[PDB]
């Protein structure tokens, strides 16, 4: 609410079924950085940002297992009611405007998810491709849902064309959000 | 500059009550269980007045919660009262919740979040090309890209080979991309005469100095 500057901090998610977990810190909307659980490190997106602060990867390693904990309680506390599924959005777009041959990134924004398990895979002339392809961790949204982006580093050519493909166990069948320059 | 994060608090024994029915729902899913915390506190005017809040959310229900205005945790459904109580019992628990205004806030704002979030300006790539198919007609487009930039405040403005033109006039919103970057398409509707001069004004981001980019006759 009513606030210039907001600063996330601590975000703590985790998943009974699976043992999933996320451990992020962000800012207006955008990650300063997320705790790989397994390398048990501290990743920043903006590595200008990692050579100026600084945070102990235990630190998230030790939230998780409070968030951790707690969950088994309000599961059980709760006759163990479980999550109902969301349809998520998809919105893609490139990072700057279509030149080609000149290397550009193809982004693919998903809004409304829930529960935060999603499948998002790139697709160029219906070809699953896999490489120059990056995704974020997922963001939080007020609805307590999430939202997360992948990115489609390509060339572009005005030939070929591209389809985002998004599966969720919201959606009876995947959604296909597709995008071409022309 | 090291971060300070915010503690979660460990829930009550939680013997396992039964829940009545609510308004639950389905037609496609399976059997799903989420878990969120999260340390979220409003800053205003520099640090001069923050709101700590914390919020555990049980699948996509807010049930317990800790305002600073309250100065401590308050169950915001049923399912909180067993953890709300317990903390607010326990000054080694509450006492160091109601430390994360300072701690866990005021600590990261003065020292990360200046020396990191605040100082970042980047300064935004503008190009104007020709859409809207063909010529005359009913079609004949001008769009301003304006991108790559940081912070959102931003201001974009077209001129007609003299004064600054309103109708036919559309921007996109905001448009984040994920990686501290904005970028914000502007579109003019316009017809090109010999001699017009049009160029678009972009301004704040990073420029000392509005920036103009010309597209001649
Ligand atoms: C996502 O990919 C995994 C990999 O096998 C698969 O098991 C799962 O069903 C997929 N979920 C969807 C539909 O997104
Ligand atoms: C607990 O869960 C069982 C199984 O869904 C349900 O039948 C029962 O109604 C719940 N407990 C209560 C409040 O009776
Ligand atoms: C409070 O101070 C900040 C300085 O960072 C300024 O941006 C803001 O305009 C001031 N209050 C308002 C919203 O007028």
């Amino acid at each position: 609410i009513e606030a210039d500057h907001v600063g996330t901090y601590g975000i703590s998610v985790y998943q009974s079924p699976g043992d999933i977990g996320q451990y992020t810190f962000e800012f207006d909307g955008d990650e300063l950085f997320y705790v790989d659980l397994d390398k048990k490190e501290t990743v920043w997106m903006l590595p200008e940002f990692g050579q100026l602060a600084s945070f102990d990867p235990q630190g998230g390693l030790q939230n998780i297992a409070v968030v951790k904990h707690n969950l088994g309680v309000l599961t059980k506390r709760s006759n163990s009611t479980p999550a109902t599924n969301e349809a998520p959005q998809a919105t893609v777009f490139p990072k700057s405007p279509v030149l080609l041959g000149q290397p550009n990134t193809l982004i693919c924004f998903v809004d409304n998810i829930f529960p935060p398990v999603i499948n998002i895979t790139w697709l160029r002339n219906s070809k699953s491709v896999a490489d120059g392809v990056y995704e974020t961790s997922f963001f939080v949204n007020r609805d307590y849902s999430f939202h997360k982006l992948s990115y489609l580093t390509f060339i572009p050519s005005d030939d070929d064309i591209y389809d985002c493909k998004v599966e969720h166990w919201g959606l009876e069948e995947p959604v296909l959000k597709h995008w071409e320059p022309e | 500059f090291e971060a300070q994060k915010a503690k979660a608090n460990k829930a009550v024994d939680g013997g396992g009550g039964s829940l009545v029915p609510r308004g639950s729902g389905g037609g496609g899913s399976e059997r799903h269980f989420v878990y969120q915390f999260m340390g979220e506190c409003y800053f205003t005017n520099g640090t001069q007045r923050i709101r700590y809040v914390t919020r555990y959310i049980y699948n996509r229900e807010e049930y317990v919660r800790y305002d600073s205005d309250v100065g401590e945790h308050r169950a915001v459904t049923e399912l909180g009262r067993p953890d709300a109580e317990y903390w607010n019992s326990q000054p080694e628990i509450l006492e160091r919740t109601r430390a994360e205004l300072d701690t866990v806030c005021r600590h990261n704002y003065e020292g990360p979040e200046t020396h990191t979030s605040l100082r970042r300006l980047e300064q935004p790539n503008v190009v104007i090309s020709l859409s809207r198919t063909e010529a005359l007609n009913h079609h004949n487009t001008l769009v301003c890209s304006v991108t790559d930039f940081y912070p959102a405040k931003i201001k974009v403005r077209w001129f007609r080979n003299g004064q600054e033109e309103t109708v036919g006039v559309s921007s996109t919103q905001l448009i984040r991309n994920g990686d501290w970057t904005f970028q914000v398409l502007v579109m003019l509707e316009m017809t090109p005469r010999r001699g017009e001069v049009y160029t678009c004004h972009v301004e704040h981001p990073s420029l000392k100095s509005p920036i103009t980019v010309e597209w001649k006759a």
